RNA sequence: GCCUGGCGGCCGUAGCGCGGUGGUCCCACCUGACCCCAUGCCGAACUCAGAAGUGAAACGCCGUAGCGCCGAUGGUAGUGUGGGGUCUCCCCAUGCGAGAGUAGGGAACUGCCAGGCA
RNA sequence: GCUCAACGGAUAAAAGGUACUCCGGGGAUAACAGGCUGAUACCGCCCAAGAGUUCAUAUCGACGGCGGUGUUUGGCACCUC
RNA sequence: CCUCCUAAAGAGUAACGGAGGAGCACGAAGGUUGGCUAAUCCUGGUCGGACAUCAGGAGGUUAGUGCAAUGGCAUAAGCCA
RNA sequence: GGUUCUCCCCGAAAGCUAUUUAGGUAGCGCCUCGUGAAUUCAUCUCCGGGGGUAGAGCACUGUUUCGGCAAGGGGGUCACUUACCAACCCGAUGCAAACUGCGAAUACCGGAGAAUGUUAUCACGGGAGACACACGGCGGGUGCUAACGUCCGUCGUGAAGAGGGAAACAACCCAGACCGCCAGCUAAGGUCCCAAAGUCAUGGUUAAGUGGGAAACGAUGUGGGAAGGCCCAGAC
């Protein structure tokens, strides 16, 4: 379950999740998931999704993850009132834009590719795409 | 192969640009040589099926003009985001 | 480095000379000649000048390169400088010391009324 | 000068500061108020800060 | 063991350019030499630019670090 | 007019790099060091007295786009005002409009004084 | 000459209990209930790894995903002191 | 009390918001003159280890600043006398 | 808690600092009255400025995935190798409130100039009130980008604002009520009846009362578009 291995603060503001994504074409293999929503990805969400990838491949081509959970989230546990300082890291995510590819895949036919992905996209909180490596 | 059917681009920037995809045209700039650059507005879908094929973005290409016929090659594309479109071309002459 | 090491170590006083505006007699020197311009305040115009590597003061001298070859052009660039009406300026060593050829070209200027 | 005509169209009540003061640099006192002005670039240019709710005849 | 903080210090240009200020004005209150004095303007011990003559600001960049300079030109 | 040196402007289209090139003069190394002065050891540096030697190093000039640097047009992003929506985000009208990048440029330019070959 | 540090420093000099309690007040501020909210909870669904002798989907439904209710624990302090 | 962020490119700006410091030190660690310029790695070298000291090279401040952080600092504000 | 006749003009604040202060008070801010005085003030245009926010980017600070070029450790041999590991560097891919080799729009300071505005400005003085704010938009912290929640900034409204609209509804939309009128034009919003005004005109869409509450996902619903494969060597 990905997660920073040192981060120079604990705590990151809630922040804003605005604008169209960077990192938009395949890069590194043939096929891709593409985002078309906007939203965080948890870590746990990245490794079910990439669980789902390479089960419906077995022992085939290669997988990319493009999304990295950077960003931590905070709750307050049940019970405590507001304020009394900022809550305790729970869980890591990324913030996901429109247009953002999360993963890539290469060493497998389309059509097994199309299905690796809708089974992974069904894991995820975003609606996505497939999409192909564009040349120039 | 390749003949792309342009018009010149009246107005620029980005209400006129929004203005054109919201029509299924898209702006593109033709630059190169010592000619000034010439802003075009392409029809969308047939620049979409065209692209489609890999010489396109390989092999020399023509584009008409006020009936003058010129001649370019792909230099980049500007796609949308999460579609399948076409925000932008860059064509060099050659 | 031991040409920028003489640059680097001049520029506080000349930099400081240029926030003064003063006129700075600069003194250039080499294992040979010896050099004397009055500058103006702005940094880009020379008033007057004094070398040994002219004829008019090195026929004169056993050895263009010594105090006394110094002297010379320290009392020639102050001549030079009072027909001009300059009296008042600052020395710029640009770093070399003020020991030996220097010190005897800023002696020499000294006596012959210039203002430092 | 050309002398042009600037008409309030809308209220001044909900409005910025600037545009208040927009209005009062040009006389315009109530919606239907009719003024005539030097035409300038300055005089165009508050009609622009307020060209929501001014209208021009020229 | 994170409810502290500093009064601010209310740093940073108090006259700009082309403003017309009298000698002794401050022109920066900086922390270091973010701007460095110029012609008739005074860098003092807590490196805030004042004027030296009465004119006007001008704000420049010079030399070979292209380093922000304030002067006084003298109306 | 060309070469060199000093002082500046300008502060990378000015820098690094690479290949070539120059010694009348100037500049550099260089020769020597009782004395001037000097090394927290060292004449390396600073420094003084010099002028056999070399332009090797350096420096300067010339060349070469490997790099740095500059850099459009166009589009993109953002945004002031107004308006609107499916309002955690967006769209419309208008105005302003980047950054990155692309084509492309680019082996600085210029002044004062001095000296030297012509 | 003051950790007058509760740092614009009440006095040089000061801790508690009150269910034996009392007055002035507050819905400016809690406890009950209502209200907003729905993290939690409850109920439902999407994907289906697999279990189910074979067989994902008779039955159950890992990793994860989306909602519904106002329904528990709570959050808030808008009503009522 | 100081520093940064929050803080919306002048200043200022709140929360039992997020992060760290101070309650000193110094007759030199101050003034001035003069001089010098780091970290790190590379190559080679007695005891030498992966890292002491020496020499060169690349590097160019990726160091250093009496103590937090920020902004500064080569004309050094950094090192030496 | 309550504080008794009338009309006319202006008209806040619920902020900052400090307080054994926090529902009190004081100075400042904001109100009023008076006096005095400079294009003093505001808007727009032009000019001069500084930024380091939005966005962007990844040289730096850190963080991140892949690939390439490869020292160095360590399971063993008892130096060889090693299915493990591997930094620096290179190429590619992203992220940042406390990162910036870039960098706006806006806002702010100043100057000039015109129109414009009942001096709208500043100063001194007389009198104050107020220092519980609220919702909405924008930008944010906090919380769950939960709360008619909480804390800042900024604007607007209510507070202290009637009228019309949003069924009804302080804070939203329109719009600022001196009085009177059985006159007229409009705003938001609306025009079949309750209920003032189109059962208006042209072209289409929908068949679900969708409209007139609700997501992932599901599906020969239906409209439109771009192409395209098979097709009289006979296809579905
Ligand atoms: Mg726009
Ligand atoms: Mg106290
Ligand atoms: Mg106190
Ligand atoms: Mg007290
Ligand atoms: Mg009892
Ligand atoms: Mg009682
Ligand atoms: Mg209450
Ligand atoms: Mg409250
Ligand atoms: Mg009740
Ligand atoms: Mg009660
Ligand atoms: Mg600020
Ligand atoms: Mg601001
Ligand atoms: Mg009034
Ligand atoms: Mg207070
Ligand atoms: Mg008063
Ligand atoms: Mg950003
Ligand atoms: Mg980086
Ligand atoms: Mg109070
Ligand atoms: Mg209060
Ligand atoms: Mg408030
Ligand atoms: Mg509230
Ligand atoms: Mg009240
Ligand atoms: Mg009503
Ligand atoms: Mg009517
Ligand atoms: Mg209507
Ligand atoms: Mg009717
Ligand atoms: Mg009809
Ligand atoms: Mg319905």
């Amino acid at each position: 379950m990905l997660q920073p291995k040192r981060t120079k603060f604990r705590k990151m503001h809630k922040g804003r999740n605005r604008g169209l994504a960077q990192g938009t074409d395949v890069s590194f293999g043939s096929f891709g998931l593409k985002a078309v929503g906007r939203g965080r990805l948890t870590a746990r969400q990245i490794e079910a999704a990439r669980r789902a990838m390479t089960r419906a491949v077995k022992r085939q081509g290669k997988i990319w993850i493009r999304v990295f959970p950077d960003k931590p989230i905070t709750e307050k546990p049940l019970a405590v009132r507001m304020g009394k300082g900022k809550g305790n890291v729970e869980y890591w995510v990324a913030l996901i834009q429109p247009g953002k590819v999360l993963y890539e895949m290469d060493g497998v036919p389309e059509e097994l590719a199309r299905e690796a992905f809708k089974l992974a996209a069904a894991k995820l909180p975003i609606k996505t795409t497939f999409v192909t490596k564009t040349v120039m | 192969m390749f003949t792309i059917n342009a018009e010149v681009r009246k107005e620029q920037g980005k209400g006129a640009s929004r203005r054109l995809r919201a029509a299924n045209k898209f702006p593109a700039i033709i630059y190169g040589g010592k000619e000034a650059p010439l802003a075009i507005e392409l029809d969308h879908d047939k620049v979409m099926n065209m692209q489609a094929k890999a010489e396109f973005y390989s092999e020399v290409l023509t584009i008409v003009v006020d009936g003058k016929e010129i001649k370019v090659k792909a230099q980049d594309v500007q796609r949308h985001p999460y579609k399948p479109k076409l925000q932008h071309i860059d064509f060099v002459r050659a | 480095d031991k040409k920028s090491a003489r640059i680097r170590r001049a520029t506080r006083a000349r930099r400081k000379l240029q926030e003064l505006g003063a006129t700075r007699l600069v003194v250039h020197r080499t294992p040979r000649h010896i050099y004397a311009q009055v500058i103006a305040p702005n940094g880009s115009e020379v008033l007057v000048a004094a070398s040994t590597v002219e004829k008019a003061i090195a026929e004169q001298l056993k050895y263009t390169g010594n105090k006394d070859a110094a002297a010379a052009v320290g009392k020639a660039v102050a001549e030079r400088a009072l027909e001009k009406g300059i009296k008042d300026v600052s020395f710029d060593r640009s770093g070399f010391q003020y020991h030996g050829r220097v010190q005897a070209l800023a002696d020499a200027a000294r006596e012959a009324g210039l203002q430092f | 000068a050309k002398t042009i005509k600037i008409t309030q169209t809308r209220s001044a009540i909900g409005r910025l500061p600037k545009h208040k003061a927009t209005l009062l640099g040009l006389g315009l006192r109530r919606i239907g108020h009719t003024v005539e002005r030097e035409d300038t670039p300055a005089i165009r240019g508050m009609i622009n800060a307020v060209s929501f709710m001014v209208k021009v005849e020229e | 063991r994170n409810g502290r903080d500093s009064e601010a210090k209310r740093l940073g240009v108090k006259r700009f350019g082309g403003e017309s200020v009298l000698a002794g004005s401050i022109i920066v209150r900086q922390r270091g030499t973010k701007f460095h004095a110029g012609a008739n303007v005074g860098c003092g011990r807590d490196h805030t630019l004042f004027a030296k003559a009465d004119g006007k600001v001008k704000f420049e960049v010079k030399g070979p670090k292209n380093r922000k300079f304030i002067s006084i030109e003298a109306e």
